[PDB]
């Protein structure tokens, strides 16, 4: 429902993160709304239209 | 209502007056067939005794 | 021959000039067509082009629909190129719910005549059929042009995108609990012989094992109750000659983590399938076993 | 309308190796030739303190002990990958429009990132490899005192 | 293991120790390397509390 | 092996305790673990019978 | 995900001698089967070592080989192995591992290896009692013989007195082939061969049910007209029991050709191993060839 | 913050029940704070953590 | 109360932080320069860095020392249950057909069902016959053996 690809393309302001938990584990019982996960390298970022 | 045998220990400790266990945060999330038998199935051990 | 020819370390396809730039700079002329890069000029994949008419087109709009070639007994069309999702009809693996729907979306003349055309001869199915690839593009019309990959990945122009294999979960198989890191996935036609006419089966299997001696006893332990309606129909009815229990066919290789489940939407309605992220085909032809 | 207040990335805290503390119990060399080598010993040669003797007691003789030690084996790995189209955009432009300028950008700071992140992950590598040879040659407390 | 005492104490470091699967509610033995090991001091003394 | 040590030495700023006369450095290794997929191998698990 | 490895590096966690690696600089090119892919893995996994069990079958044994995933090995470095895994229709160059002899054009399985001589080669890796074994890699005609020859003798053992089982058993585990001796290690009798026995009894009885009449009587009406020695020594194996075809259809002939030759394709393909290499060239003393993988 | 430091995914059965004890006996342990307890101590261990 | 008085073992598992104590220089590490490699496909490539480490020990005693310093949770339940037998050994049958169907009824036992590849899995491979109970609160069942 976000779109992703804008946050990744956009340039970001860096921060040390402070998660209290694990990240993994921050996502896998659902912390936040709005998660996406993927692995390696996933292309999808570069088709802009 | 309970029967007249009914272990005196077990008024002791914190416990589910209903008699089973029925606490979800043992039980895996989302498995809504584990934690019926969890709840329900007397064939099936109760967690907490 | 000497020591710097056998030093010098091949040249980069990608640094040269091709061929039309190399003429442009030769003569020093211009020209409008844009010329410096060369599309799908790095495409490993093997890819054919298909033509199919409009009534056929349908779940195969969507790229990674399994595309087969069958036989009509005919000299007008000769072959009609046909998907999986169209076999489903006639195999009887599959449920009657899912049955009724995709029996629903292919109401036109060319998908019943292919049916009738399938069930009309005395052959065995796999007979008829002849297995092309995996297809990832589509432009409508009266006449559909599909293209079609024989060997290799499935992706878009520039690679920006791969796609998926896609099964009916009626049609999906797997023997292992827990699978292998690399997965070979093959495609079955087994045959029950009952009393009146063979109803067929039809499955896609994702395997761990390569070697076919291993696969096809696995496979025989699987399907024993066919076997035993074979030899049954061996005994009864002398003068039937059937031939195979089923067939083999290899098609593919893909790693375990890439398996998905998912649906398919075409005019509001839904069909559920299993997904091969990214699929490569390799081809093999059929090979019987009994 | 809806607002997006702030974009924000995650900033990595990068350790090395020489920078710990732990890197006080290791004597860190560099050996360009170490995969050609098979094994490397070291030899130690001991004489005893000896001690006079009085009257009735037999007298000690003269010994010599000599031992051998020998290293230890353990590589680490880790794997980085990149996308065709990835590939693709960090070499070739298109028309030289700003969007294909970004997208060449952005390729170019995926290949800075993955870089940065294996060098990394190098280093933490070798730290844990440490930690775990260190681990495995230590006895515990009730046996050293013992001792 | 009926050895000279710094052998002893070297292959109890090293080998004398078991694993047990961190992760189902039985206790399986799992295999070495896929997780941790598990350090044992009855193995040495040979007793039980 | 000892003639092979680096020349140059740089400052860096560390915890240390003193344990009569020996001086020893205190560090955790927190950090290097904090988000990563492996366990620290200075947390475990033993086991009693 | 994490994309299939083609070149794999193996690390000896035991200490190795000078003379170790001596003798694995001269494996260079030869195939090592390994159980899985990673791109840096143990010794204990290299091998046909690890599966060597106290059922000691030899069929067992051919099974487990015919699963694993074969690699070639490149060269060698201090204490590192590097292996390669070839792609079908490429060109490559093996070692002659074996004491087998190696043609040109011939077709070339992997399988289980099989003692003969002096029985003394066995120098190969021996390091904390685990052991560098590596299959054979030998011609279409031996591992058809081989094959062969666990199957008559598993057949056989059926009914038959336990006494001639065994001299059954010690005529037909010797094989000659090429002008060289071999001998079947431990030619067990056991389930793995058992399903065989299953399948070529099945495939059999269904070949002899679908024979035409026109394909038993071939044989019986060319003897009637026909003399040769190979006719002669054909005949010696049947039982000893003008006219006209009793009945013409070649269409009948036809389906029942086509689905005899289903058949006999079953009962070919439990005796048929997989071909791995196929070689055109060799180096004059035999020690290695040149070969094109497939499979 | 106790058990931060050992699940680094979704959490699995054990490191699951190890938190709902955790939760259990946290939580009849303070429930009144200065009720309970008036030491020095303990209540400025308890606001620092 | 039958003739004997069985005695019962169990193990329960400690979740524990250590401390390691190691001495300045106690060991040398030799490195080399990390080496990459390629492997390309159609769609992806991925890099390989590969960094072997070499160390040798550089005491003639033990130089460092490890302690459980500290300990906070049971893993396990510290119960008294008991594992069955039926499942460790998963093939004994009473020779008499209705007094193993007596015996598992009144233990409560499932009836043993294998097919012959599975039979020979189990025994070279151990499959886990035990499945999870539906809801766990103790955390890992820690089995009660009696001799």
């Amino acid at each position: 429902m976000e779109n992703w690809s804008a946050l990744e393309l956009l340039p970001k302001v860096g921060i040390p993160t402070d998660f209290l938990t694990h990240v993994k584990t921050s996502a896998g019982e659902e912390m936040f709304e709005a998660l996406r996960i993927y692995y390696g390298d996933d292309p999808e970022r570069y088709n802009i239209h | 209502l309970t029967p007249v045998t009914m272990d005196v220990n077990y008024f002791k400790i914190p416990n589910n007056p209903r008699g089973r266990a029925s606490c979800m945060l043992a039980v895996d999330p989302y498995d809504t067939e584990a934690a019926t038998k969890a709840i329900y199935d007397h064939r099936e051990a109760d967690a907490q005794t | 021959m000497d020591a710097r020819a056998v030093a010098k370390r091949p040249r980069d396809p990608a640094d040269e000039d091709n061929e039309l730039v190399t003429a442009l700079k030769a003569k020093r002329e211009v020209n409008t067509i844009s010329v410096r890069y060369l599309y799908h000029a790095d495409h490993q994949a093997l890819t054919a082009r298909f033509f199919v008419p409009e009534g056929l087109v349908e779940f195969e709009a969507q790229p990674g629909a399994l595309l087969i070639r069958m036989e009509t007994g005919c000299d007008s069309p000769r072959h009609l190129y046909i998907s999986l999702y169209l076999l489903g009809i006639r195999a009887s693996n599959v449920s009657a719910s899912t049955r009724c729907l995709l029996e629903s979306v292919y109401t036109a003349s060319a998908a019943r005549a292919a049916l009738q055309w399938l069930d009309l001869g005395p052959h065995l199915l796999h007979r008829r059929l002849e297995t092309l690839g995996c297809v990832k593009t589509v432009s409508l019309g009266i006449t559909s042009l599909l293209t079609c990959v024989m060997r290799g990945y499935l992706y878009n122009t520039l690679k920006t995108e791969v796609f998926a294999l896609m099964i009916p979960k009626d049609m999906y198989l797997t023997w292992e609990e827990t699978r292998g890191r690399l997965q070979y996935v093959y495609l079955i036609i087994v045959y029950d012989y009952d009393g009146p006419e063979t109803r067929p089966g039809i499955y896609v299997l994702t395997s761990s094992i390569a070697h076919w001696q291993t696969l096809v006893d696995v496979a025989r332990g699987k399907f024993a109750r066919e076997r035993c309606s074979f030899v049954n129909r061996r005994i009864t009815r002398p003068r039937q000659i059937p031939l195979c229990t089923g067939v083999i066919q290899k098609l593919g290789w893909c790693l375990a983590d890439d398996i998905h489940t998912s649906f398919l939407v075409h005019k509001e309605l839904k069909l559920s399938v299993v997904r091969l992220d990214n699929f490569s085909v390799e081809l093999g032809d059929f090979r019987e076993f009994v | 309308f809806e607002a997006i207040f702030g974009t924000f990335c995650n900033r990595l805290e990068w350790v090395y190796f020489l920078t710990s503390g732990l890197a006080a119990a290791a004597h860190a060399i560099k050996f360009h030739d170490l995969n050609k080598l098979t094994t490397g010993k070291m030899l130690f040669h001991v004489q005893v303190p000896r001690v006079a003797s009085g009257a009735g007691l037999p007298t000690s003789r003269q010994t010599t002990i000599m031992v051998t030690k020998y290293s230890e084996k353990s590589p680490i790995t880790i794997p980085f990958e990149l996308s065709a189209a990835c590939l693709t955009y960090l070499r070739e432009t298109f028309e030289g429009t700003i969007l294909d300028k970004i997208l060449n950008v952005e390729a170019m700071h995926t290949v800075l990132r993955a870089l940065k992140n294996t060098a990394d992950a190098m280093e933490r590598g070798l730290i844990h490899s440490f930690l775990q040879t260190l681990l495995r040659k230590a006895p515990p407390y009730f046996v050293v005192q013992t001792l | 293991a009926n050895k000279t005492l710094f052998k002893t104490i070297d292959e109890y470091l090293l080998r004398a120790k078991d694993c047990i699967r961190g992760d189902t509610d039985t206790q399986y033995v799992c295999v070495e390397g896929t997780e941790q090991l598990i350090e044992n001091p009855c193995r040495l003394t040979q007793e039980a509390l | 092996l000892s003639q092979a040590g680096a020349h140059s030495l740089t400052p860096l700023s560390m915890d240390v305790i003193r344990l009569g006369e020996k001086t020893v450095i205190m560090e955790n290794l927190r950090r290097v673990y904090k988000n990563t997929d492996t366990k620290d191998p200075l947390e475990r698990n033993v086991d009693l019978t | 995900m994490a994309a299939m490895e083609a070149n794999i590096f193996c690390t000896f966690d035991h200490k190795l001698s000078i003379a170790d690696v001596g003798k694995l600089t001269k494996l260079v090119a030869a195939v090592v089967p390994i159980p899985q892919r990673l791109h840096l893995i143990k010794h204990y996994q290299l091998g046909l070592h690890q599966f060597v069990d106290h059922t000691r079958g030899y069929v067992r044994l051919r099974g487990l080989l015919r699963n694993m995933t074969l690699t070639l090995m490149r060269r060698v470095e201090g204490n590192q192995i590097l292996l390669h895994v070839p792609t079908h229709g490429l060109l490559y160059t093996v070692l002659n591992t074996g004491p087998v002899t190696w043609e040109k054009g011939d077709a070339l399985c992997v399988l289980p290896p099989l003692f003969h001589g002096p029985l003394a080669r066995e120098n190969l890796l021996t390091l904390g009692q685990w052991e560098l074994v590596l299959p054979w890699i030998v011609p279409m005609p031996l591992a058809l013989e081989i094959n062969q020859r666990l199957l008559i003798m598993g057949l056989f053992s059926l009914d038959r007195s336990y006494e001639e089982v065994k001299a059954a058993v010690q005529q037909l585990q010797t094989i000659t082939f090429r002008d060289a001796t071999f001998t079947i290690p431990d030619p067990v009798i056991d389930q793995h061969l058992l399903i065989d026995m299953k399948t070529a009894c099945l495939s059999m009885s269904m070949v002899a049910n679908l024979a035409s009449e026109l394909t038993m009587t071939y044989v019986r009406k060319l003897a009637l007209e026909d003399s040769s020695m190979l006719l002669v020594k054909c005949q010696e194996l049947l039982m000893r029991l003008p006219a006209r075809p009793q009945h013409v259809s070649p269409d009948d002939e036809i389906a029942r050709l086509s689905a005899l030759f289903v058949m006999l394709r079953q009962l070919d393909d439990l005796i048929r191993e997989q071909v791995v290499f196929t070689v055109c060239d060799v180096s004059p003393d035999n020690k290695s060839a040149t070969c094109i993988f497939k499979g | 913050v106790e058990n931060a430091t050992l699940a680094r995914q979704a959490l699995n059965r054990i490191q699951r029940s190890n938190i709902l004890q955790s939760f259990k006996a946290k939580m009849l342990a303070t429930l009144f704070l200065l009720n309970r307890t008036r030491d020095r101590d303990y209540v400025l261990k308890f606001l620092t953590r | 109360h039958p003739g004997f008085a069985l005695t019962a073992v169990r193990t329960d598992t400690f979740e524990v932080d250590m401390l390691l104590y190691s001495g300045k220089s106690c060991t040398s590490v030799i490195i080399n320069n990390p080496i990459v490699t390629k492997e390309e496909r159609d769609i992806s490539t991925t890099y390989h860095v590969t960094q072997n480490i070499n160390t040798v020990d550089m005491g003639l005693g033990y130089t460092s020392n490890t302690c459980v310093a500290y300990v906070n949770r049971v893993r396990t339940d510290m119960g008294v249950r008991v594992q069955d037998l039926f499942r460790v050994f998963p093939m004994n049958v009473y020779r008499h057909d209705e007094v193993d169907r007596w015996i598992r009824h009144a233990a409560g036992v499932e009836r043993p069902q294998l097919l012959d590849t599975e039979t020979i899995s189990m025994l070279t491979f151990g499959s886990m016959s035990e499945r999870n109970a539906a809801a766990t609160v103790h955390g890992q069942k820690a089995a009660c053996e009696l001799i």
